[PDB]
């Protein structure tokens, strides 16, 4: 029966794809998350000020983003306003996380779908240098450098211990780059590992460590005192400035031009891999202290049916709007397993056996009932896509000038129409473009931090509602964020100082989640069902290209 | 065989421990992978998916029997918990753990979840999560805890084992002494402030700005063993208390269930 790919590798976490084939064509696809922890259940009864530290450990690839959504949920419930410096620092850390996370997704998770490492061994080092230099000003392009990189990979492959390259799909006809482009991408893969571990120092300065920096409800834990040996001062701020500059340079000169050069060989991937047409953003990144959606860099809204002329409004609290369904998930709802729950009323009761979970060792899911540890989030009953493509569409639709210029100049370089955005290629391209937008914004928030400190405001923490005895005995709130994979919300309900409910709905929950009661597929499933053919079911590179373009994270999706 | 074989198992993890490993500045993951080890299976990085990926783990186990190192990230639902809580390729994590460690030279449990149960095991433990040392008894196990551990502690332990041809000396909980032998509080730069009775009372009052002690805000440094206060994080950039937050205790067993993070304990 179904073709099975389990594990999907080069994602975060535990994902199984099953596909019902009609000849070489994917007829139906099924997305299944095969690990659960039940962090929502772990939180019940605990202190809301501690929640961020638990839910940050939902996921260490998008580290930071659940910490941020969590303290924002508490701040929303309690109506705490942040001081400006805290808000700027949070924006800066969020931008640093996007850039780190997108660059590594592209090189270390996605690129081996498009780049043939064995073919790189055939490249002429000199031609590889000409090509690198015809696309970018990046310094590291000499022929000797390419020849030295190629030789290290050649010694590796010839040792007969191929490590993470063993049994790879090298030489598959889906690989189209010339040897030179493959060698260039492999060299950049290696530069991206050195660059990323340097970039991570940015979160360590403000947050103490990366992965998993620290947060506090009401501000940031790192104080500012120019005259102190143990606070952010001119010396620490000078290091932060240099890190933003290396982020800018790597995005402008390595990541974006490589994405564009590689796209030119895969333009037909602009015609598959988007089967929903609906996109959702909560928006993020305010210019000022208050979390006011009117000031967001990424706007809040929803697009339906690929119509960029109408942005529908999003309400995080309307109980008929965002709901999670479990008609095909391994959960039990006390209201009935066919009902959708808004997250203030969410329930996380794990039920593998009674929902049709198959006893290991198994070869096939049973897809007639529960077939995933992911809930199925829907927006007013619709399956939607979240993440970079949703954001770039929202920016485009709302007249963001730089986004419009980048999208137009990208489509024009590739000679593609606007409807090629709705595709595996367009999603992968959107990820790179929004990295450019964020990296340019970093300088504005940094300068605004320095100016604010210079004018005499060194406050970083609003203490006024820190003590539980100052809270109402009932409160509830939602913390929203645009995480690198898309719209993220934490809904919290607080009773008598304690967490009474806490529900996360996470970007990969939306995208990777399974079918609902109407048989309506989620984003991954509808994407694979949109115009895919497999040359060889044992080397399903076509599935991987599209699944990886969503940047799946199943620890996030399931929690 | 000729670079020693390493099999990386990822179970109920958040992938923080693998990210941490990619942060390490010396030896870097790429130098390790090219020059020092043969990393033969690792979900985050593997070119191949599905059966081609599983075949690589099995062929590593076949060709390096008795000699390979297993690193485990994440807790494992124990053999009394539903085998369906966490599976890979249709097998339970527990089944994969026991079959892969059977012929390992040694096992490193990286991260507090693998070492001690960690987050999936925090109350009320809905998945019956357990640690490596509880499940795997007839094998040398080295615990390298932290959430996640420091990047250069992870590669430090690996480099020790490869360069010096032996396991590090361990404390009573299986933790390498070089990294876990001293408490945070016995090395912390705010400690002489603690002893003078100088304490921060919020995250940005005078004491916070001056680097007075964080004890009153919940710091668990006094009962936490890790290298953060001496080695620091991310190539010596900073660490949690230096950046203004109390230590959460994140390398200690059951640290999630130690009362609130922002509450002092009842004494020392
Ligand atoms: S110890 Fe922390 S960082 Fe490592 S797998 Fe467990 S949760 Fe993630
Ligand atoms: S309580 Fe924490 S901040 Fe204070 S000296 Fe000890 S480890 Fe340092
Ligand atoms: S929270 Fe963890 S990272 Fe270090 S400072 Fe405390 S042991
Ligand atoms: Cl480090
Ligand atoms: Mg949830």
């Amino acid at each position: 029966e179904r073709i099975v790919v389990d594990p999907i590798t080069r994602i975060e976490g535990h994902l199984r794809i099953e596909a019902q084939m009609d000849g070489a064509t994917i007829a139906q696809a099924y997305s299944s998350g095969t690990m659960v922890r039940g962090i929502e259940t772990i939180l019940k009864g605990r202190d809301p000020r501690d929640a961020w530290a638990f839910v940050q450990r939902i996921c260490g690839v998008c580290t930071l983003v659940h910490g941020i959504a969590s303290v924002r949920a508490v701040e929303d419930a309690l109506r705490i306003e942040l001081p400006l410096n805290a808000q700027l620092i949070r924006n800066l850390m969020i931008g640093a996380q996007y850039i780190h996370d997108h660059v590594m997704h592209f090189y270390h998770l996605h690129a081996l779908d498009w780049v043939d490492v064995v073919s790189a061994l055939s490249a002429d080092p000199r031609a590889t240098s000409e090509l690198a230099q015809s696309i970018s000003a990046w310094p590291k392009s000499s022929p000797g450098y390419f020849a030295d990189t190629q030789k290290r990979i050649k010694t590796f492959v010839e040792s007969g211990q191929l490590g993470i390259f063993a049994n790879g799909y090298w030489g598959h006809p889906a690989y189209r780059l010339p040897p030179e482009a493959n060698l260039m991408a492999v060299a950049h893969y290696l530069e991206a590992l050195a660059w990323q571990r340097d970039t991570a120092k940015f979160h360590a300065i403000f947050g103490g460590k990366n992965p998993h920096p620290n947060f506090v409800v009401g501000g940031v834990p790192s104080p500012i005192d120019l005259d102190s040996d143990s606070a952010l001062n001119a010396k620490r701020l000078a290091e932060v400035r240099n890190l933003i500059q290396s982020m800018r340079t790597f995005v402008d000169q390595v990541y974006v031009p490589d994405t564009l050069a590689i796209a030119g060989f895969y333009k037909d991937w602009g015609e598959r891999g988007e089967g929903l047409g609906n996109f959702l953003c909560y928006g993020d990144l305010p210019t000022g202290a208050s979390l006011d959606p009117a000031t967001f860099l990424f706007p809040r809204g929803a697009i339906l049916d690929r119509d960029l002329s109408t942005i529908h409004e999003v309400d995080l609290e309307a109980t008929g709007e965002i709901q999670e369904f479990v008609n095909h998930s391994w959960y039990e709802y006390s209201v009935g397993n066919d009902r959708g729950l808004h997250p203030y009323e969410g329930q996380t009761n794990l039920e593998y056996d009674r929902r049709g979970g198959v006893a290991p060792p198994y070869k096939q899911l049973d897809v007639s009932d529960g077939y995933s540890w992911l809930k199925a989030p829907r927006w007013k009953g619709r399956s939607v896509e979240v993440g970079p493509l949703a954001r770039v569409l929202m920016l485009y639709a709302t007249g963001h000038d730089q986004a419009r210029e980048l999208v137009d100049s990208t489509l024009s370089r590739l000679d593609l129409p606007v409807d090629a955005l709705y595709s595996t290629l367009g999603r992968t391209a959107a990820r790179a473009l929004e990295s450019k937008i964020l990296v340019d914004a970093m300088q504005g928030w940094y300068d605004g931090l320095i100016a604010n400190v210079k004018s005499g405001d060194t406050k970083t923490f609003n203490e006024t509602l820190w003590e539980p005895s100052s809270w109402p005995s009932r409160a509830q709130g939602v913390g929203i964020m645009e995480a690198p994979r898309g719209a993220l919300g934490h809904w919290i309900v607080i009773e008598d100082g304690r967490i009474a409910n806490y529900q996360a709905v996470v970007p990969s929950t939306w995208n990777a989640g399974p079918r609902d009661g109407r048989g309506q597929a989620g984003a991954y499933e509808a994407a694979l069902q949109d115009n895919h053919q497999l040359v060889d079911v044992k080397q399903p590179i076509e599935i991987l290209r599209t699944i990886h373009s969503f940047d799946p994270c199943i620890a996030c999706a399931v929690h | 065989a000729r670079r020693p074989s390493v099999i990386w198992l990822s179970f109920q993890e958040c992938t923080g421990c693998t990210e941490s490993l990619t942060r390490a500045h010396a030896p870097t993951l790429e130098d390790l992978i090219l020059d020092f080890i043969s990393l033969d299976y690792h979900h985050t990085l593997q070119a191949a998916s599905g059966e081609a990926a599983e075949a690589a783990r099995l062929q590593a186990m076949d060709e390096n029997r008795g000699q390979y190192l297993v690193i485990v990230d994440g807790s494992i639902p124990g053999p009394d918990a539903n085998p369906g809580f966490s599976t890979v390729a249709g097998h339970s994590n527990y089944s994969i753990l026991m079959e892969t460690v059977e012929h390992a030279a040694a096992v490193i449990a990286v991260g507090t979840c693998a070492a001690f149960g960690g987050l999936p095991q925090a109350r009320p433990n809905p998945t019956g999560a357990m640690s490596v040392m509880d499940l795997v008894r007839d094998k040398p196990v080295i615990n390298v805890p932290g959430c996640p551990p420091i990047p250069m502690v992870i590669t430090g332990v690996i480099a020790h084992y490869l360069v010096f041809g032996r396991l590090p000396e361990l404390d009573g909980y299986g933790r390498p002494l070089a990294f876990y032998g001293q408490s945070i509080h016995d090395r912390c730069y705010r400690r002489p402030f603690y002893d003078k009775g100088l304490f921060a009372e919020s995250f940005d009052d005078e004491g916070a700005k001056q680097g007075w002690c964080l004890y009153r805000l919940g710091c668990k440094g006094p009962t936490t063993y890790n290298a953060c206060a001496t080695m620091k994080w991310n190539d010596g950039t900073s660490w949690p208390v230096e950046a203004g937050h109390p230590c959460l205790g994140c390398s200690e067993p059951q640290f999630w269930d130690a009362g609130g993070f922002y509450e002092p304990v009842s004494v020392p």
